[PDB]
RNA sequence: UGAAGCCAGAGGAAACUCUGGUGGAGGCUCGCAGCGGUUCUGACGUGCAAAUCGAUCGUCAAAUCUGAGCAUGGGGGCGAA
RNA sequence: ACAACCAACUUAGAACUGGUACGGACAGGGGGAAUCUGACUGUCUAAUUAAAACAUAGCAU
RNA sequence: AUUAACGAGAUUCCCACUGUCCCUAUCUACUAUCUAGCGAAACCACAGCCAAGGGAACGGGCUUGGCAGAAUCAGCGGGGAA
RNA sequence: CACAGGGAUAACUGGCUUGUGGCGGCCAAGCGUUCAUAGCGACGUCGCUUUUUGAUCCUUCGAUGUCGGCUCUUCCUAUCAUACCGAAGCAGAAUUCGGUAAGCGUUGGAUUGUUCACCCACUAAUAGGGAACGUGAGCUGGGUUUAGACCGUCGUGAGACAGGUUAGUUUUACCCUACUGAUGACCUCAUCGCAAUGGUAAUUGAGCUUAGUACGAGAGGAACCGCUCAUUCAGAUAAUUGGUUUUUGCGGUUGUCCGACCGGGCAGUGCCGCGACGCUACCAUCUGCUGGAUAAUGGCUGAACGCCUCUAAGUCAGAAUCCAU
């Protein structure tokens, strides 16, 4: 066969080149299809990741093994603080793709803002939208409402510019990441009348999702530097007797090509790359006023989603947050884009209700056996303290 | 009719690949179980077979009654000592590997099996159910 | 859905958390942690250990 | 480890045979230095080195190792070859 | 078959004790059943071959 | 022909043991890496992107096409019939 | 063993040829219960390939590193399996022949250096090949293939033996390109976007039900839908479990040394138990969509050719195929 004895390739070449994002924060290359009957919503959001943690809950599935009992599976928490809107982008048809028309922008930016169009905000004199403001105020904000026309009159797709609240998050970043989120829904005047008032006004993770929806998950992978040939495709490591070096890919290519070919294994770059995890079911969008966000209607007990000590290397949870099924994308820390699906969902796991029945809130910076302070203090009576 | 697989075990931990010894754990009078495969097993590069609780193997004796010795049988995994996690989400283990000998129909060749077996195996055959004790 | 006690420490062991030893004797031990499962596999007493439950309880802590 | 030789006791009719010591033999044995150079077919391989370095290994009271003085000189020497 | 003043090592026995650990680092044999071959110890191709090759005692001419 | 003892001799099996392997993972030191100083050598017609054709019958140069945008750093071992 | 040379001349690749090897057609004597053509097809005869071995000696003798195995990529179809169909000496089940189709797979071992072969076992299946008989500045060195040595035959002898054994150094990349990643001048800086082009990814099986039903005189014995899982592959993650330990974090402990046993030094990290963070494993967990155009094939309307009939004009459905998302 001239290949002894053959085997599956090794990577995968749908993903190359494996180099790193041009980008730190994930990317909505695709929006969904935007059917005109439906009502206008927003279509994507960004939050960050504070950590992993484990729930249980009753599983349901006719046929299954597990069709009452209780499964163990593990959670990713999102930090989502409400974005505030700021702008209000048109795009057009034209036959070599999609063109951006005009922007609007509303006044009163914050800084937050403000210093994602800096890179020396110290420094600067923050004169940016100095001299836009005047559109607002001259001639009864004339020009807005000229640029507002256009946009219903010639414009098809319509976004709006969000805006995070990194203050409100315990990153040490001041920074917020801007985004454009598509205004799915009906017609085009109805768009704009819907970005149009939501100027300057937070929207909240509760209205853009709901509780068993589910999402894709847009992030940056976890970066690794220059990683060899076994780490980044995992190929297979060469006997010990082997002169110079064991992890390696033995033969490289043939005499003809007379070349090194691109389907082949080489060291670089891995981790880092733009991924866009999908199929992710939502278990809980918990709020950020509430006492009792880990508390459930079997465990009464009223305790934050915050494990014990805090979520290691990031910090507590004091705004609203979305409980999303299995791992995702990233690392923590990491502004992560939530986005709706594209697909339509009929199998029976996609169209699960889901319930939770018990959340776990131990600390994750050891072997944490409980789960709330008081708990801890009835179990260990009383200490020198 | 046929091939002995398990047709509705879920994924589990194996931990005992091809060329193992198992305690034989049953009154067929054989000692050991020397596995020389896997049913049910693909096909991949290199990759030795292997199974886990309540998996169907070929095994040959490597001590006991003559009569059990030079040949091949269909054997059933009844526990095992690397750990392994069910839906449930508790990791669970035994002491050692053992197995019982079965025929190809599933029904076990002994009366009697000696120590816990794991849950997996009980489900799936209705013949090790039946004849075992404390089952966990 | 239950807690358990680690037969070792007394410890509770919420789901998912510790590991399960079936002894080929048919006993069944919870373990909430590696450190009481290692000291269980080095046959080490339970009541000479001064942080488990038993211990507390010998001594009337 | 324990060969001859030597001491004590026991058994037997005798021939003689047993037991406990002592003694310290062997081109004996484990092993350090020295001497050598089995494997990694390791390191290095425009080297520290025109043959070395590391581990592993062979021998280790002698057919062992070795300095200086002296002899053998090229179709000659010398060679456990 | 006593009394008094000195002496430094070795061996044996017993309680107690400890998270049953103790040649606690260092140092420090893997073993067995066979086949082929050379009796053994020893020696050589410095710088790819240490071997069953050479040698040896013994035997013979 | 047979041989007890001996063997860094060749061979087969069994027990123990283990990352040889399933199937890889992780840690440490010194390099590689960046900097200051110092600072070579092999090699070298000219040079350095391919496909096919023909050709001294396996071209970097020829012919017909594909194409093709400064300057670079770390790896690599297909080619230069290196 | 040496020197002067030879590709004027052999041994390895490549080039022409295809006897030989392999594969495919035409005719129809017969075989097949009767019946040349369901499936075969003798006597003849026409071809194709360069994966066998020959033939030749064009290139290489101021050297192209000469077998196999390991690793890895890609290509071909003369398709073993999987998708959809036509035919049968196709009642069912199993099987055989053929069409589109190379998208996706094609294993773990004992003996041998082996290619090959032959068994065990699993499997949907364990198809055949190429890339300088792919791949030695990728490895290894088992064989082959110097020098030591043994045996058998041959020779008077030195010595010979595609006869058999045992031991035998595998060098150099820092150069250019290729590839893999990473910066980057000019068009003011910055934020948010579009998408030409390039890549593209999913695969297969088993249980329950259908159903012991259709079919069939018993034996036997299906498939469509629908759920539930699992094999191989791919991307990601560190809640749990497992691994790792210079956290030299705490505790234990051995030998020395610090003069009173607290606290430490040294033994290249002295050793042992536990060990958080981080990294990480089908050793752990999560996820992997859908248009449109078609090929084979089966059809509609319908002439040529007052009858007809999938084709000629027109047209419908349709594959793991092609393109795109
Ligand atoms: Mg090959
Ligand atoms: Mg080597
Ligand atoms: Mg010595
Ligand atoms: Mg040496
Ligand atoms: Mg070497
Ligand atoms: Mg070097
Ligand atoms: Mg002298
Ligand atoms: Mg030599
Ligand atoms: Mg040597
Ligand atoms: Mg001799
Ligand atoms: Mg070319
Ligand atoms: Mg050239
Ligand atoms: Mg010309
Ligand atoms: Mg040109
Ligand atoms: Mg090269
Ligand atoms: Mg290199
Ligand atoms: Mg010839
Ligand atoms: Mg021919
Ligand atoms: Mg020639
Ligand atoms: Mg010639
Ligand atoms: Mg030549
Ligand atoms: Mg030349
Ligand atoms: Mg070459
Ligand atoms: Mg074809
Ligand atoms: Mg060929
Ligand atoms: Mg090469
Ligand atoms: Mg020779
Ligand atoms: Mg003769
Ligand atoms: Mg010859
Ligand atoms: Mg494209
Ligand atoms: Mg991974
Ligand atoms: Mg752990
Ligand atoms: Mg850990
Ligand atoms: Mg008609």
């Amino acid at each position: 066969s001239h290949r002894k004895y053959e085997a599956p390739r090794h990577g995968s070449l749908a993903y190359l080149p494996r180099k790193r994002a041009a980008r730190h924060r994930g990317k909505v290359k695709s929006f969904p299809k935007d059917d005109a009957k439906k009502p206008v919503h927003l279509t994507a959001a960004m939050g960050y990741k504070a950590g992993m943690t484990t729930i249980v809950r009753d599983l349901d599935r006719p046929g299954a093994k597990a069709h009452k009992k209780e499964v163990v599976e593990a959670v990713t928490i999102i930090d989502t603080p409400p974005m505030i809107v700021v702008g209000l982008v048109g795009y057009i048809e034209t036959p070599r793709g999609l063109r951006s028309l005009t922007t609007v922008w509303a006044e009163h930016l914050s800084d937050e803002v403000k210093r994602r169009f800096y890179k020396n905000w110290y420094k600067s004199k923050k004169k940016a939208f100095t001299k836009y403001v005047k559109k607002h105020s001259d001639n009864n904000g004339a020009a807005i409402t000229r640029e507002l026309e256009r946009i219903k009159k010639y414009c098809t797709v319509v976004r709006v510019l969000a805006h995070t609240q990194i203050r409100k998050t315990p990153l040490k970043q001041k920074k917020a990441h801007l985004m454009e989120i598509q205004i799915n829904g009906g017609s085009v005047a109805d768009k704009v009348e819907f970005g149009h008032g939501l100027f300057e006004k937070p929207v909240s993770i509760d209205s853009i999702f709901e509780k068993d929806e589910v999402i894709d998950v847009i992030a940056v992978t976890k970066g690794h530097g220059f990683t060899g040939v076994t780490a980044r495709w995992g190929t297979k490591k060469l006997p010990r007797k082997t002169h110079k070096g064991l992890r390696k890919v033995a033969c490289i290519g043939a005499w003809h090509p007379s070349h090194v070919q691109w389907t082949v294994a080489r060291a670089g770059q891995a981790g880092y790359h733009h991924r866009t995890s999908v199929n992710h079911k939502i278990y809980r969008i918990g709020k950020g006023d509430a006492e009792d966000s880990a508390a459930t209607e079997v465990d009464v007990t009223k305790k934050k989603i915050t494990p014990m000590g805090g979520f290691v290397r990031y910090g507590e949870i004091n705004n609203d947050f979305v409980m999303v099924k299995g791992s995702v994308p990233g690392v923590k820390k990491r502004v992560m884009t939530l986005r709706k699906s594209m697909f339509v969902h009929t199998s029976r796991k996609a169209l699960e209700k889901v319930e939770l029945k018990w959340i776990d809130t131990s600390s994750e910076f050891g072997h944490g056996a409980f789960q709330t302070p008081a708990e801890k203090k009835q179990f260990q009576g009383t200490l020198k303290k | 009719q046929s091939r002995g697989a398990p047709g509705g075990k879920l994924k589990m931990t194996l931990g005992l690949p091809v060329g193992a010894i198992m305690n034989c754990a049953d009154n067929s009078g054989a000692r050991n179980l020397y596995i020389i495969s896997v049913k049910g097993i693909g096909a991949r590069l290199n990759r030795l077979p292997a199974g886990g609780v309540g998996d169907m193997v070929m095994a040959t004796v490597k001590k006991g009654k003559p009569e059990l010795r030079k040949k091949v049988h269909p054997a059933v995994i009844v526990r095992q000592s690397k750990p392994w996690k069910r839906f449930d989400g508790v990791f669970l283990y035994f002491e050692d590997n053992a197995g019982v000998i079965v025929n190809p129909k599933g029904e076990m060749k002994g009366s009697a099996i000696t120590g816990p077996v794991g849950k997996e195996a009980a489900e799936l055959w209705p013949r090790i159910a039946s004849n075992s004790g404390v089952v966990m | 859905m239950r807690t358990y006690d680690d037969t070792f420490s007394g410890q509770r062991i919420y789901p998912g958390k510790g590991k399960l030893y079936v002894r080929g004797d048919s006993k069944i031990f919870r373990f909430q942690n590696g450190k009481s499962e290692s000291l269980f596999l080095q046959r080490k007493n339970p009541r000479r250990i001064a942080w488990t439950v038993l211990y507390r309880r010998q001594h009337k802590k």
